């Protein structure tokens, strides 16, 4: 992004940990709807 | 319901909003 | 049957040599490996006789 | 009287650690 | 037939942390399996 | 000069074979009064009334225990909080059936071990260390505080704290199961983690040393005699360990840096028990472990167990089974 | 019983006088380091 | 048999130095394990099928 | 007494098969263990040199 | 310069990382199952 | 150090690598979705769905009990 | 160059996973054991084996996930896919719980094809293979656990489940049912694992609260090369410290590193003991001495006797839901328990 | 009530570790060996021995 | 208390047979 | 000198010793047979086999 | 002739046909054509 | 040394150590056998575990 | 035989003591 050829790789983890914290959360969402959520 | 998707929008925009700043100073040359 | 085997297997390990690679490999030279493969066995044979 | 077995083995244990502690052997930069 | 000396006899140790670890060790092992020993 | 002064030399020396010091001078009186009082009770204290119900628990070897089974037994639950030492008892012999020894054998023995941690640092100041072994035995000492003192706490009487034996210990916890589900909380999964992990990592560790020690003895002797104490030099090939361990997972999970090593040797179980002495603190406060019985149900309603039920049920048979004589009402609300 | 809650009040005082008195009596340059403050 | 083979370990520990057991090539002890395995395994198959 | 005997068995098969390196590591042993330097492993004629 | 692309640690990457990624995306989709 | 693979941080940071992910990491995760949702996973490993874990004739636990003949056996059990 | 030389040289390159020729048995039984764990908490249930839901396709969570034991019908059936059991029919395969045999089988021969890897890389590394003789331990709890505690048992439904809550329910079983916190090979396994953990800890701190000057910054992880010579901390210091504190002290690297060795590894194999014992219910279960007496006096209650009733009372409230192959119907009356609760 | 003990407990836990954590190095810092033992002037070094 | 007739036995010859075992083998050692 | 583990290592290169120790072990296991025998059929109790 | 027999024939022709066969030709292929330069 | 007439009989016995076959000898002929002990002890294994189900018999205790 | 209880412990310590003192003292001579 300010190189050539190449992406930093600090905006590369920042979106890679955003999808893991989006995924936890997504599967921390589940267990209080749906299958699970003893509702 | 509308309600979390305005939930998701709204956290969306705050979780973006502090890595833009962090991106603009990386870009632009900010004292960082 | 594992008599007659053993002494098939007994005239064979009497008659031919090891080969080069599985006496260097097996270190058998050293006493040290015949009792490693024998507590093998042995311990084999006890889980067998405890089953 | 396994009383008395349990408070033999208990201070054979405690006067164990009184002679590893008061006679040691020293350690000695050498 | 003559009794010779044997030359692969060899002195045993044990020092005096050895013996301490030791007497500590069959110590706690008397008060560990007395009681199953009492039942 | 000053009298005073030659008595701080002396309790601040580390020419001490056994370093006093100023934390030492509070440990050691409380330390040497738990210690009496703790083998006295085990030996010869009579049973102790340990539910305040008139049910008294025999829990010294002069009572037919053995030493599995032999125990301190807490302080009545009649008295609960109350401060109970020697003088406030009309008699030694009814300080002795409500528990009294357990009070006081507990409490010099925690001022003894926060003591203890205190000395610590003190020699480390003394000897120019650095200071953080503290920190390290601030683990042992939370958890050991957490089921002493801070679960009495929360439940209101020191007759719910950890008693001083072996099968007291397996009754205080599987009471804390059936009650608190601790199996099923994250602190005790982490402890857990961290007693499983320091074992693991003191066995890597350990293993790692002993497998690349250099060659300074025969093949008779011990190995351990190619180390010398006050020995400038490495005992070990730390590269060649670590060559070892990374081809073992791959490169960039092996330590080459000792320092960083031994922290994480250090901060791995300490956090671990650091965490499940938390646990055990906060479930003083009634916040348990997970509940998930019940949490699956078919499209109907009907409930579809899971091993989390199945722990319930073995929690349900441990709860209704036990202080079998204490509970009056529907509920065991503390 | 009175005696004994005098007599234990007297050595837990004694002792936490010391322990008071000791830190309090410049137990930052005893140290093997730089002693000045 | 155990009184016979306690004399038996006496007189092999007494009389350790047994002129079978070192090498006539080099000069040193020496056991041709694969042989004595070969050995030890005919005994063993002719016992088992004895047996 | 099975379980007990598995653990000789390693200790006695690991003690034949490491003999050499029983009394210790050898006083090198530097270049051998870094990584990447040779193609093979603890092989001295493997060396890529680059 | 010049490395290979297709390596042992390459299919070392993709035997546990391809699964997992399946497997997750499924986890989530198990998210909106409804009773 | 290098073992002679190319260096994870050299390939994360390229234009090429995230262009063929950007497709294949998504798509995995579509694929997995794909299988839950089409219902395709009960089938393929018997695992009931929220209305099969009773069926109309059986409400008590479907243990097993045959020991050679469970497929009949998991058939009458639905 | 023969081709058993060539495969040779071509399995232990130096490469960024090692593979060697252990690798054969490791990385194939590994990924299988692995892929066959999250295959099951996945996707797969336990509604015939145990009337339980156990995957995240039922609800469950990371706790209550498992790959469950297979049926007890089943006894100690090897329950192969391609056998009589199963019949070739994967689904039904996976109904019966053949995924723990699975699971089991290929993790063992994987703990195997590891412990053959520490030995190949200890050999062409060229330390000594004391990493192989720790991790011993952990194939003894692996083997006397989840292979001869269900052997001895009646089935492999008795094995502890591969989930966390599975493992607790095991645990829990062997609490109730075998008194397993009484047996002394267990308290050797606790002592050695709780003191593997002191251990850890403390040679940590020690290490780090003892280090040697040899940087000028206050981040001391600097001041430390691997290629030098000399130790990074002073054990001189760290041995009158330890004196001083606690009467005694490690004077010897050596030793304190096998002992930091021995401790847990020799804790494992005892609760391994232990835990062959109690595959043929020859628990640690009671002290006579104690229940006569009881019996004979009903003033006498230690702290073992309240755990025989804890014990009493969790078999009868678990075995029904538990043990659902033997339709144990314990009636309300029957089920033990205090006042008012 | 629950939520702000078991907060506040664990705060005031992890806030004396704190206090440890901060103070020996505090302690250590002013006396000019929190970065380490220097090897020429090591204080153990000129301590007679214990025994 | 009804305790096994051999317990105090098995007992004292745990304890002191390797202790026995240890004190022989240093005693001896130096020489 | 040897450490106590390591003591029996004195007949690991002596043949004669070796079948001496082996004798021994021999010697003891087959009088523990007859001394265990011998214990069994002095306290066997022969009057109903049912 | 059973058939668990036949399974566990077929069982032992299946293992080496897809775990221990190929794995041994994919082996000795790989190992001679990326063969280590001496 | 000592020569005894029993040592000078078994001498023979006792006298090629150290004599090998150069290179893999009968390796493959040893590996071809394993392969079959391995088979037979899975057979055998299967029978007990009753995964193999022969005719004209059953494992139980009237077989 | 209805023989003292502490007869086998006293006849086993009565021998064992004296003989480890002895086994003790011997097997460390010329130290
Ligand atoms: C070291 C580290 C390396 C690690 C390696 C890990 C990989 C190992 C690979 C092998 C795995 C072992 C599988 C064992 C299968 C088994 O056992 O399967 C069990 C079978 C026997 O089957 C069982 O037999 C029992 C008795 O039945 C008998 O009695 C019944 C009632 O009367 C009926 O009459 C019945 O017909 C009759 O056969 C019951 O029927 C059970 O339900 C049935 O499952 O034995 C058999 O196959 C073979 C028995 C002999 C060999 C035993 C070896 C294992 C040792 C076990 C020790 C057992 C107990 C001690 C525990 C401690
Ligand atoms: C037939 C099997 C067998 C044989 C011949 C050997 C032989 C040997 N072992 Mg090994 N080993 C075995 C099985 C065997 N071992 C098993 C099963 C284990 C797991 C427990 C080990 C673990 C082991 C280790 C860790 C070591 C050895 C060592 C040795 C060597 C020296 C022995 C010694 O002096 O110790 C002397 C022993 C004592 C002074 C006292 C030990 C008393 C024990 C603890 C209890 C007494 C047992 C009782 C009398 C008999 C019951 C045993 C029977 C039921 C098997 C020697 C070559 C050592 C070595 O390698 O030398 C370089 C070494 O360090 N062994
Ligand atoms: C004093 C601190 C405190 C206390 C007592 C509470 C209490 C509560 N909160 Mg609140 N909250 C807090 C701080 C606190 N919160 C902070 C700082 C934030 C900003 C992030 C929030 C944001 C928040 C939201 C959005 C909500 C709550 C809600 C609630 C209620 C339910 C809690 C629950 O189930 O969550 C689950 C419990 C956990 C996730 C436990 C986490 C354990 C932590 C991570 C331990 C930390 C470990 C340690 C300190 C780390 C360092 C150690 C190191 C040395 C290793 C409860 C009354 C809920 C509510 O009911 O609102 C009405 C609600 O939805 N809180
Ligand atoms: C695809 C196969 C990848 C897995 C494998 O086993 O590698 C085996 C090797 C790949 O790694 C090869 O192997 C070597 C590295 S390593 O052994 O894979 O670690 C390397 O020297 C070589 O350049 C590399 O091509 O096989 C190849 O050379 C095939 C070329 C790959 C291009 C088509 C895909
Ligand atoms: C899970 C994946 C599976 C992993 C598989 C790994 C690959 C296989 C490893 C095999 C290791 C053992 C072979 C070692 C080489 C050797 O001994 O032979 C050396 C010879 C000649 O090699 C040449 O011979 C030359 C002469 S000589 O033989 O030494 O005399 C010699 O100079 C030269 O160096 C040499 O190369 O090579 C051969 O081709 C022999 C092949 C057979 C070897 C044993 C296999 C038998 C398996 C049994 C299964 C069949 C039975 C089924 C029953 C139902
Ligand atoms: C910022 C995090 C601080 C939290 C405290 C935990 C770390 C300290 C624990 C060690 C206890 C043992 C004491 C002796 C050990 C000892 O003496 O340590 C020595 C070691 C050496 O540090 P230095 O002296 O070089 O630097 C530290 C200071 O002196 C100045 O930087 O100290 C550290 O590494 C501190 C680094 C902590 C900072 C990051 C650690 C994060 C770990 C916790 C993360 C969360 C875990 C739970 C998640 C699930
Ligand atoms: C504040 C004053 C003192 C505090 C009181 C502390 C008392 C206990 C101190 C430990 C005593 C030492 C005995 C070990 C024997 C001994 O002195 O060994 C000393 C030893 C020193 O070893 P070296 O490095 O010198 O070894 C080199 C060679 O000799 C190897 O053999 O230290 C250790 O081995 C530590 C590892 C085991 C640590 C064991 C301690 C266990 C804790 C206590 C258990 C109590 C059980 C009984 C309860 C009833
Ligand atoms: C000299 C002689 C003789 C005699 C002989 C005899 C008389 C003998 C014997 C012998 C015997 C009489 C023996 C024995 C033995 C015994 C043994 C060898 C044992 C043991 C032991 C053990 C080893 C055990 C152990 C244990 C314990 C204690 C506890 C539990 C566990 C166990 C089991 C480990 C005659 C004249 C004839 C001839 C000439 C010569
Ligand atoms: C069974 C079987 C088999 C096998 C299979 C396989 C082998 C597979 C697989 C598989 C796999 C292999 C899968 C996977 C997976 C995964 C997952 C499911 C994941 C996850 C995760 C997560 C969720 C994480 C998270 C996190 C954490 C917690 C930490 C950090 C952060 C993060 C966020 C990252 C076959 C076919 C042969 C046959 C039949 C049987
Ligand atoms: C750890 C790690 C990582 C990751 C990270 C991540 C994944 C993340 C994050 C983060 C983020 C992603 C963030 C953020 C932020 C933001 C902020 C911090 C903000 C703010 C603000 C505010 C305060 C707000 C305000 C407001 C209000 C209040 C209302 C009105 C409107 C508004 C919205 C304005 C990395 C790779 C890098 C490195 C290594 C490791
Ligand atoms: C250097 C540190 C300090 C050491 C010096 C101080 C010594 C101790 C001084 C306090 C002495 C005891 O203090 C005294 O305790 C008695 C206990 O009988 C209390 O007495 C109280 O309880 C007793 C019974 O327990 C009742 O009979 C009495 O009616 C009631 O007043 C007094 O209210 C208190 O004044
Ligand atoms: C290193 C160890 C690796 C071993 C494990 C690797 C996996 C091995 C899988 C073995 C699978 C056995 O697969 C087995 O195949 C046979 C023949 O194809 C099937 O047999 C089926 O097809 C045949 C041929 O059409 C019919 O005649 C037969 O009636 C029918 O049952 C079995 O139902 C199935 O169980
Ligand atoms: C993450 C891993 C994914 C798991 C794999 C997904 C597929 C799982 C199996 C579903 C496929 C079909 O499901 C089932 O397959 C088995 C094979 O095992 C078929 O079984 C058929 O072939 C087998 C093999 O000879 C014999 O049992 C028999 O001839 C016949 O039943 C069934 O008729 C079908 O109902
Ligand atoms: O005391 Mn001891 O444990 Ca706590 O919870 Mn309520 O109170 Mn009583 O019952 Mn359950
Ligand atoms: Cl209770
Ligand atoms: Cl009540
Ligand atoms: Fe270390």
């Amino acid at each position: 992004m300010f190189a050539e050829g190449r992406i930093p790789l600090w905006v590369v983890g920042v979106v890679a940990g955003i999808g893991a914290i989006g995924v936890l959360g997504l599967f921390f969402y589940g267990a209080y709807a749906g299958l699970g959520s003893s509702m | 319901n509308l309600e979390p998707i305005f939930q998701l929008t709204f956290l969306g925009l705050i979780v973006l909003a502090g890595p833009a700043v962090v991106f603009v100073l990386a870009f632009r040359g900010g004292d960082l | 049957a594992a008599g007659i085997v053993g002494i098939i297997a007994g005239l064979f390990h009497l008659t031919v040599r090891p080969p080069e690679r599985l006496y260097k490999a097996l270190r058998m030279g050293n006493i040290e490996t015949v009792l490693s493969s024998s507590i093998a066995a042995v311990f084999f044979a006890a889980f067998v006789v405890a089953g | 009287m396994e009383s008395v077995a349990y408070i033999l083995v208990l201070t054979m244990a405690l006067a164990v650690l009184f002679f590893a502690i008061a006679f040691r052997e020293p350690p000695r930069i050498e | 037939m003559d009794r010779n000396s044997n030359p692969n006899r060899q002195p045993v140790e044990l020092n005096r942390t050895s013996l301490y670890l030791g007497l500590l060790l069959v110590a706690v092992l008397g008060i560990l399996f007395s009681s199953y020993f009492f039942n | 000069a000053s009298l005073w002064e030659q008595f701080c030399q002396w309790v601040t020396s580390t020419n001490n074979r056994i370093y006093v010091g100023w934390f030492g001078t509070l440990m050691i009186p409380t330390l040497l009064t738990a210690t009496t009082c703790f083998i006295i009770a085990f030996i010869a204290a009579p049973p102790v009334d340990i539910d305040g119900i008139r049910e008294p628990v025999a829990g010294s070897l002069l009572y037919g225990n053995n030493i599995i089974s032999g125990a301190v037994v807490p302080s009545s639950n009649a008295i609960g909080l109350h401060f109970y030492p020697i003088w406030e008892a009309a008699s030694l012999d009814e300080w002795l059936y409500n528990g009294g020894p357990y009070q006081l054998v507990v409490f010099h023995f925690l001022i003894g071990i926060f003591c203890y941690m205190g000395r610590q640092w003190e020699l480390s100041y003394r000897l120019g260390m650095r200071p953080w072994i503290c920190v390290a035995y601030s683990a042992p000492v939370s958890a050991a505080t957490a089921v002493f003192l801070i679960y009495p706490i929360g439940q209101g009487s020191f007759s719910e704290g950890m008693p001083l034996g072996i099968s007291g210990t397996f009754n205080f916890m599987i009471v804390f199961q059936a009650e608190h589900n601790i199996l099923m909380h994250p602190f005790h999964m982490l402890g857990v983690a961290g007693v499983f992990g320091g074992s693991l990592f003191s066995a890597m560790h350990g293993s790692l040393v002993t497998s690349s020690l250099v060659r300074e003895t025969t093949e008779v002797e011990s190995q351990n005699y190619g180390y010398k104490f006050g020995q400038e030099e490495e005992t070990y090939n730390i590269v060649a360990a670590h060559g070892y361990f990374g081809r073992l997972i791959f490169q960039y999970a092996s330590f080459n840096n000792s320092r960083s090593l031994h922290f994480f040797l250090g901060a791995w179980p300490v956090i671990g028990i650091w965490f499940t002495a938390m646990g055990v603190s906060t479930m003083a406060f009634n916040l348990n472990g997970f509940n998930f019985n019940q949490s699956i149900l078919d499209s109907q309603g009907r409930v579809i167990g899971t091993w989390a039920d199945v722990l319930n049920r073995a929690n349900i048979g441990f709860e209704v089974m036990h202080e079998r004589n204490a509970h009056n009402f529907p509920l065991d609300l503390a | 019983m009175l005696t004994l809650k005098i007599a234990v009040y007297i050595v837990v005082g004694l002792f936490i006088s010391l322990f008071i008195f000791g830190f309090l009596s410049s137990d930052p340059t005893r140290n093997p380091g730089r002693k000045d403050f | 048999l155990s009184g016979l083979l306690f004399l038996a370990a006496v007189w092999h520990w007494v009389f350790w130095d047994l002129e079978l057991f070192v090498d006539p090539r080099t000069g040193e002890s020496a056991l041709d394990l694969p042989k004595m395995f070969g050995i030890h395994l005919f005994l063993s198959g002719l016992l088992c099928f004895g047996f | 007494f099975a379980l007990l005997f598995f653990f000789g068995h390693i200790w006695h098969g690991s003690r034949t098969l490491f003999r050499d390196v029983f009394a210790g590591v050898d006083p090198g042993l530097e270049e051998q263990v870094e990584f990447g330097v040779f193609a093979k492993v603890g092989d001295l004629s493997t060396r890529k040199e680059a | 310069v010049t490395y290979p692309i297709f390596t042992v640690r390459w299919l070392a990457v993709h035997t546990l990382a391809v699964p997992s990624v399946f497997f997750v995306g499924a986890i989530a989709a198990m998210q909106f199952i409804q009773r | 150090g290098t073992t002679g693979e190319r260096p994870f941080s050299d390939i994360v940071t390229s234009i090429r690598y995230w262009v063929i992910h950007s497709i294949t990491i998504p798509m995995l995760f579509i694929a997995g979705w794909l299988f839950v949702s089409t219902g395709l996973a009960y089938d393929a490993f018997g695992t009931p769905r929220p209305d099969e874990y009773f069926t109309q004739t059986r409400q008590e636990l479907p243990i097993l009990q045959e020991r050679y003949d469970i497929n009949q056996e998991i058939q009458e059990f639905n | 160059r023969g081709w058993f030389d060539v495969l040779d040289d071509w399995l232990k390159r130096d490469r960024f996973v090692f593979i060697g020729w252990s690798g054969l048995l490791l990385f194939p039984c590994a990924f299988m054991a692995l892929g066959g764990w999250l295959t099951g908490t996945t996707f797969v249930t336990s509604w015939y084996t145990h009337g339980l839901a156990s995957s995240y396709l039922e609800g469950a969570n990371f706790l209550t996930v498992a790959v469950s034991s297979p049926a007890d019908a089943f006894g100690h059936s090897l329950l192969f896919l391609w056998g009589p059991e199963a019949q070739g029919n994967l689904t039904r395969w996976f109904q019966i719980g053949g995924l723990w045999p699975f699971v089991a089988l290929h993790g063992a021969f994987g703990l195997i094809g590891f412990m053959l890897r520490q030995f190949e890389i200890s050999r062409l590394v060229g330390i000594r293979p004391y990493n192989a003789i720790a991790f011993s331990g952990p194939i003894a709890v692996f083997v006397s656990v989840f292979l001869m505690y269900p052997l001895g048992q009646s089935s492999w439904f008795f094995a502890p489940s591969f989930g966390v809550a599975g493992i607790f329910r095991f645990i829990l079983f062997l609490q109730g049912f075998h008194n397993w916190t009484l047996n002394p090979f267990h308290m050797m396994g606790v002592a050695g694992i709780l003191g593997g953990a002191l251990l850890c800890a403390i040679h940590g701190a020690t290490v780090e609260n003892t280090l040697f000057e040899d940087g000028e910054d206050s981040n001391t992880f600097r001041a430390f090369e691997p290629t030098q010579a000399e130790e990074t901390y002073s054990m001189v210091t760290a041995n009158r410290f330890w004196s001083q504190i606690f009467g005694i002290a490690f004077s010897n690297k050596r030793w304190l590193h096998f002992f930091m060795l021995f401790v847990p590894v020799t804790g494992l194999w005892m609760s391994s003991v232990g835990i062959v014992g109690l595959a043929l219910n020859l628990r640690a279960y009671d002290f006579v001495s104690q229940e006569l007496r009881a019996a004979e006096d009903p003033e006498f209650e230690t702290f073992y006797t309240k755990n025989i009733l804890l014990n009493e009372g969790m078999r009868a409230w678990m075995a029904p839901q538990d043990q659902p192959h033997e339709n144990f119907i314990f009636p309300e009356e029957v089920l033990p328990r205090g006042n008012a609760l | 009530r629950a939520w702000l003990a078991t907060s506040h407990f664990v705060l005031g836990f992890f806030f004396l570790v704190g206090h440890l954590w901060h103070a020996g190095r505090a302690r250590a810092a002013a006396a000019g060996f929190e970065k380490g033992i220097d090897r020429e002037t090591e204080p153990t070094l000129f301590m007679p021995d214990l025994d | 208390m009804q305790v096994n007739n051999l317990g105090f036995i098995a007992s004292i010859l745990f304890v002191l047979v390797p202790t026995v075992f240890l004190l022989i083998l240093f005693i001896q050692t130096g020489k | 000198g040897l450490p106590w583990y390591r003591v029996h290592t004195v007949v690991l290169n002596d043949p004669g010793r070796l079948i001496s120790v082996h004798l021994m072990h021999t010697a003891l296991v087959a009088g523990w047979a007859g001394s265990m025998a011998l214990y069994e059929l002095a306290i066997f109790d022969s009057s109903d086999a049912v | 002739m059973t058939p668990s027999l036949a399974n566990f024939l077929w069982s032992l022709v299946l293992g080496a046909a897809i775990v221990l066969i190929p794995a041994t030709v994919g082996l000795i292929f790989i190992s001679q054509k990326d063969k280590i330069t001496r | 040394a000592q020569r005894t007439r029993l040592g000078d009989i078994l001498r023979p016995l006792n006298s090629e150590y150290g004599k090998v076959v150069p290179g893999w000898g009968t390796t493959p002929v040893m590996g071809v056998f394993m392969a079959l002990f391995l088979v037979f002890l899975l057979i055998i294994l299967q029978i007990y575990n009753s995964s193999l189900i022969l005719e004209g018999f059953s494992v139980d205790w009237a077989g």
